[PDB]
């Protein structure tokens, strides 16, 4: 077990066992039954892995935007910029997004139920590559860099993934009361820290004391 | 004899252990009982065989340029006579409804009085004069072809109906919209198929 | 709009009802002096009344011929015509609170019954335990489906029957 | 004219006999119980249908039941 | 004191503290953001 | 020994009883040929206020 989210005396009951990114953080005891703890673990990954690849489109691009290299729009209004384009792809995108994910995800849903269960003649000829080593960590998807014996580079995958999940929650909240992008919000806290915060300007609290 | 799996890795269903067209499908356990399965297996082949003929019909009218499958019975309200390859068949509406009922009632009734469970699905003799069923291998193989092709006709005859209601266009015209501009001309862009588009 | 109802902003009776309810206070305000406390109390009520009417109009409510706002319940019409906060969203708010009360009381009942003298624990509560469960019930839906999918929610024919 | 029937579950407590005022219940020996006693109802003609006896019975369900029925002068408790 | 805390853990007293909380919370929720009907 | 063991829990099967499909401790068992020997004690009271009752061999079964 890795260090404790409280340094002091918060005894966990079922997290002493091995697992990735185990810091003993389960007050509500939602991981008591092991069968559904096994399910929530994969949820942290798909949310972790998806959130990180999403945060780059908000982050890697807006940094280049504030510097002035590109004139792309902000994420809070990128959706209304696509469909008015002459060469556009109007909303058959919601449904095709579901028809495409529905094929992959149920293949992932039936793996957690029956691990390594991809029949011999079910797919054309690549039935062997689709078998996975463990749940959440398949083999033939990564081309290099998964043959070490100390496999816990996974801890980087989680600490980076949990962090990004905070980012989008902050992007969405910052972009609902500040009215500006995430990086524009950063340039202000650096230029005038004490004035631009969640307390006084960002109306997250009813503070009206003009005296 | 399992042709495949609709869901690879799914749990086997013992009620469908050895039949033609088995894919281990049934997720609602319809067919758990042994007697009802013999009825469903009869209903599937007949819902099949009626769809395959009716499906080739709708294509035959449009491929040969005769008209729509939807506008075929519209002569009755207008009053003009029906046609088959523009031959002007003379019979009237009350004559069609009388001969159809008496003819099909004689046919369907004789079918139900068979009481031979294998022949209720796969008769012999007169219904197969050329004798393809004599070879057990090709017979077993051709049964999977009867059923695979039939399930296409059923799901797709429903498409001829659903396509028509949302868009009044005919079959081959509605296909041309996909090929001309797929991403724009789809069921999503009908405005009726999906609420909220 | 829908169901032959006008919005409250465009209605005449809605504004008629505002001019009436303010006229009652203005007549009542004439009796007292400007700087007195009864004057300050009525002016505040006047300020609240003016705020109640404009906020209900701003919220896209629907007022009928009588001039009073009406609510819509079908989520389809609510979402289509932007009236979801009225009924459809109040339903989820209450269910989360109602479930929280159930998941808490159910757990206190089960845990006290695992010990000696559970009858005393009902009339004389274990407040440290009750507060512990009351602050652990924020994610009550997760535990329910966890307990349903597991099968430890329901009892199985170990219950008393009558015949 | 009420009916008083006692069932197989009696244990010889005698609490039914002590309770009913009108002396309609007495104890008789029997081989079924530890106490070797059983009740009886010889004189139900004097039963006022008070039903105090059933209350005395301390079994899971009553081994003594007073099935009310046709009334009479003695049953209605009429001094007149 | 052990018996005093036990008296405070009775049903009549714990209910009194509950009532002051729920009623105090609702009245305070009506005093600020006055008279709500539609939820935004 | 004729019947269940002392201190053993058992489940009741009298349809008439307040304790039907419920569990109780066996207080004692008599081996003298009595029809209803098995004495059982429950925590919950009945409607009258009694928490014990003599049951039979066939009327009781193993727990749960
Ligand atoms: C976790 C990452 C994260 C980061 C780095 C920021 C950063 C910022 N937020 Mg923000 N925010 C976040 C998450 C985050 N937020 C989330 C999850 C929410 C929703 C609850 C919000 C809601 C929010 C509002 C409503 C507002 C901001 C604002 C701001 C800016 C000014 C500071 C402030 O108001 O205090 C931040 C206040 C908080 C309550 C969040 C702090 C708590 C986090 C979780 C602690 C994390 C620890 C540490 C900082 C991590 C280091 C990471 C770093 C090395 C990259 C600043 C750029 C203000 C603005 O207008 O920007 C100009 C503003 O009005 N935030
Ligand atoms: C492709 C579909 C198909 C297939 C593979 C079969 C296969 C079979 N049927 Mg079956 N059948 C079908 C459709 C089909 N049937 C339909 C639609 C009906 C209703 C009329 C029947 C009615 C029927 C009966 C009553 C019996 C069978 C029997 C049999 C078996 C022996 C005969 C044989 O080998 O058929 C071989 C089939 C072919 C070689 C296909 C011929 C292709 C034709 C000529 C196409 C004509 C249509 C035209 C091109 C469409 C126009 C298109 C338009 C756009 C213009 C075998 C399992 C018998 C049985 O059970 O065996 C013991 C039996 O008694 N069938
Ligand atoms: C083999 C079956 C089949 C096929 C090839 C088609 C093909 C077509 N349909 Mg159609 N349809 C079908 C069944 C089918 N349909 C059924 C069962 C219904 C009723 C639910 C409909 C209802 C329907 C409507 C309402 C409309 C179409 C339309 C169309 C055309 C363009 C849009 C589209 O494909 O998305 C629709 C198709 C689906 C959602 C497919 C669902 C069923 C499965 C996936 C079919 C199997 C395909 C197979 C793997 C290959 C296209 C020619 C549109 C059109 O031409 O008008 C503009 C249109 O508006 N369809
Ligand atoms: C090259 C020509 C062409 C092009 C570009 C398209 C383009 C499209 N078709 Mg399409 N179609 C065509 C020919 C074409 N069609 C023909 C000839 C047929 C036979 C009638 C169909 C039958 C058909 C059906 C039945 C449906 C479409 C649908 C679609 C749309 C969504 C793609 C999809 O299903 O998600 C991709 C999803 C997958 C699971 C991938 C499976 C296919 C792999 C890649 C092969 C897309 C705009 C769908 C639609 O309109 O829904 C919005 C739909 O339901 N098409
Ligand atoms: C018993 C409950 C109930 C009742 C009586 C109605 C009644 C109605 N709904 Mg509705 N609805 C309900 C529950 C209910 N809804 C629920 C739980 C949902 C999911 C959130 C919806 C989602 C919904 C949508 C999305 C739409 C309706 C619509 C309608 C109206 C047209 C008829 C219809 O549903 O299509 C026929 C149904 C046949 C089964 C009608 C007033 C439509 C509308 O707006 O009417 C103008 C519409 O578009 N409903
Ligand atoms: C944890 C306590 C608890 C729980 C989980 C339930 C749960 C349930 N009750 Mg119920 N009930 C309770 C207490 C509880 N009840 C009490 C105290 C009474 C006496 C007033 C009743 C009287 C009652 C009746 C008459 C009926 C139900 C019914 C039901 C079922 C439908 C819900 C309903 O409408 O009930 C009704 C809800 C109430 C009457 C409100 C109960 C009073 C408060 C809000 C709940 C008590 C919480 C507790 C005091 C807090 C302790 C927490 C602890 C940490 C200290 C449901 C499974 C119905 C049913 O039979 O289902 C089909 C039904 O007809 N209950
Ligand atoms: C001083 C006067 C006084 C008054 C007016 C009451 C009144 C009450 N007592 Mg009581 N009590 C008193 C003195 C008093 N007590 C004294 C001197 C003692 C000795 C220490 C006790 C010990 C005692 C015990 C042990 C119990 C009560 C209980 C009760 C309640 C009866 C249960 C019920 O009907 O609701 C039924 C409740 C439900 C069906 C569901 C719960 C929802 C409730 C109504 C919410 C809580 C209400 C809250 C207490 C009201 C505020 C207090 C009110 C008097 C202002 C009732 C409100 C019983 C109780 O449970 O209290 C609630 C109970 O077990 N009292
Ligand atoms: C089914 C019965 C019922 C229901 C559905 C309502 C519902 C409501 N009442 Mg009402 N009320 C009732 C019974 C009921 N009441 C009774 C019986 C009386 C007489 C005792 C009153 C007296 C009353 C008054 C005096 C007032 C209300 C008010 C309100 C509204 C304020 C909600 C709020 O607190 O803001 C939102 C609160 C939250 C979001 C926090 C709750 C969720 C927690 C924090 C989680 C609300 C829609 C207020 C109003 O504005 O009228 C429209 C108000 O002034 N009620
Ligand atoms: C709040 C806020 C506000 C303001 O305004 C701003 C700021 C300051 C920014 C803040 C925030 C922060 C955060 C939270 C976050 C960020 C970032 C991250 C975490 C991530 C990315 C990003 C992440 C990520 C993961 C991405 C990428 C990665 C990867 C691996 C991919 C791919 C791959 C894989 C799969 C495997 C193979 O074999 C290989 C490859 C192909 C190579
Ligand atoms: C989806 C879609 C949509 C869009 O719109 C369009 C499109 C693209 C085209 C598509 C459609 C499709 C469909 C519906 C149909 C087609 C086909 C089929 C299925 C059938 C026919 C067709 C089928 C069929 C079966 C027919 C025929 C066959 C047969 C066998 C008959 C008779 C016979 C038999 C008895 C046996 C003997 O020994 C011989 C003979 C005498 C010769
Ligand atoms: S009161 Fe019941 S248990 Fe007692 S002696 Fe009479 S019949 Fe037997
Ligand atoms: S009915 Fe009354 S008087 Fe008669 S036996 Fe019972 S308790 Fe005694």
């Amino acid at each position: 077990d890795r260090p404790l989210w409280y340094p002091g005396a918060t005894p966990p009951a079922h997290l002493d066992g091995s697992m990735l990114g185990d810091y003993g953080f389960d007050p509500l005891r939602l991981g008591t039954n092991p069968d559904r703890m096994k399910w929530f673990r994969e949820a942290e990954l798909t949310n972790g892995r998806w959130a990180m690849a999403a945060v780059v489109g908000i982050l890697f691009t807006d940094v280049f935007t504030s510097i002035g290299l590109v004139g792309l729009p902000k994420w809070w209004e990128a959706g209304a910029q696509t469909y008015p384009i002459d060469n556009q792809t109007l909303r058959t995108l919601a449904i095709i997004e579901f028809l495409l994910f529905g094929w992959v995800e149920t293949k992932r849903l039936y793996d957690l139920r029956n691990p390594g269960s991809q029949g011999d003649g079910s797919f054309l000829g690549i039935t062997d590559g689709l078998k996975g080593t463990e749940n959440g960590y398949p083999g033939g998807i990564f081309d290099p860099l998964g043959y070490s014996k100390t496999s816990p580079e996974k801890l980087d995958e989680l600490q980076n993934g949990r962090l990004a999940m905070l980012a989008f929650l902050g992007f969405a909240s910052t972009a609902a009361v500040n009215g500006q992008g995430p990086i524009e919000s950063l340039q202000t806290h650096l230029a005038d820290p004490f004035h631009v915060t969640f307390a006084t300007n960002g109306v997250s609290i009813p503070h009206f004391t003009e005296f | 004899q399992r042709a495949g799996n609709f869901a690879p890795g799914s749990e086997p269903k013992e009620y469908l252990n050895d039949l033609p067209g088995n894919f281990n499908f049934d997720p609602l356990e319809l067919g758990k009982e042994k007697g009802t399965l013999q009825r469903y297996r009869e209903a599937e082949l007949i819902h099949c065989r009626w769809a395959m003929l009716g499906a080739a019909g709708c294509l035959a009218v449009e491929v040969l340029g005769l008209g729509n499958w939807y506008d075929a019975p519209l002569w009755a309200v207008t009053g003009d006579k029906p046609t088959w390859f523009g031959i002007e068949v003379p019979f009237d509406i009350a004559t069609i409804l009388g001969v159809e009922v008496v003819a099909m009632a004689v046919a369907e009734g004789l079918r139900n009085d068979n009481q031979d469970m294998e022949k209720r699905l796969y008769p012999g003799g007169a219904f197969d004069p050329l004798g393809f069923s004599k070879d057990p291998k090709s017979f077993e193989d051709k049964k999977l072809k009867e059923l695979k092709n039939g399930r296409l006709a059923m799901v797709a005859c429903l498409g001829f109906a659903g396509q028509h209601a949302a868009t009044g266009k005919p079959i081959l015209a509605a296909l041309g919209d996909h090929l001309s501009s797929p991403f724009f001309n789809n069921f999503a862009t009908n405005g009726v198929s999906v609420p909220g588009v | 709009d829908i169901a032959g109802l006008t919005p409250c902003s465009e209605s005449k009776a809605y504004n008629k009802l505002e001019r009436k309810e303010l006229k009652v206070l203005d007549k009542r305000l004439k009796q007292y002096e400007p700087g007195s406390a009864p004057y300050l109390a009525l002016q505040a009520t006047k300020e609240r009344t003016e705020n109640r009417f404009k906020t209900y109009a701003k919220q896209g409510l629907l007022c009928g011929n009588d001039g009073l706002p009406h609510l819509i319940s079908d989520p389809g019409l609510a979402l289509r015509f932007n009236h979801a906060g009225e009924v459809f969203i109040p339903t989820f708010g209450f269910l989360y609170v109602a479930g929280y009360i159930g998941h808490v009381g159910r757990q206190y009942i089960i845990l006290s019954k695992e010990d000696a003298k559970p009858t005393d624990k009902e009339i004389i509560l274990d407040v440290p335990l009750a507060l512990k469960l009351a602050f652990q019930g924020w994610a009550w839906p997760l535990a329910s489906i966890q307990e349903l999918r597991n099968g430890s929610l329901l009892e199985k024919d170990e219950n008393i029957t009558v015949s | 004219a009420h009916v008083v029937k006692i069932y197989d579950t009696c244990i010889g407590c005698t609490q039914c006999v002590r309770a009913c005022p009108l002396d309609v219940l007495e104890m008789v020996p029997w081989d079924g119980c530890k106490a070797a006693q059983m009740a009886s109802s010889p004189r139900t003609e004097d039963c006022v249908g008070c039903k105090r006896c059933e209350t005395a019975c301390p079994t899971d369900f009553l081994s003594v039941r007073v099935y009310l029925g046709n009334e009479s002068t003695r049953s209605l408790g009429l001094a007149y | 004191m052990k018996d005093f805390t036990t008296y405070l853990s009775t049903a009549p007293v714990v209910g009194l503290g509950w009532a002051i909380f729920t009623s105090g919370l609702l009245i305070e929720i009506n005093r600020f953001f006055p008279d709500p009907l539609v939820f935004s | 020994e004729i019947g269940p063991k002392r201190g053993s829990l058992v489940k009741v099967l009298r349809p008439e009883s307040y304790w039907y499909n419920q569990v109780g401790k066996v207080v004692s068992v008599d081996q003298s040929g009595i029809r209803y020997p098995v004495v059982v004690r429950f925590e919950n009271q009945n409607y009258a206020g009694v928490s014990t009752n003599n049951y039979a061999l066939d009327e009781i079964e193993e727990v749960k």
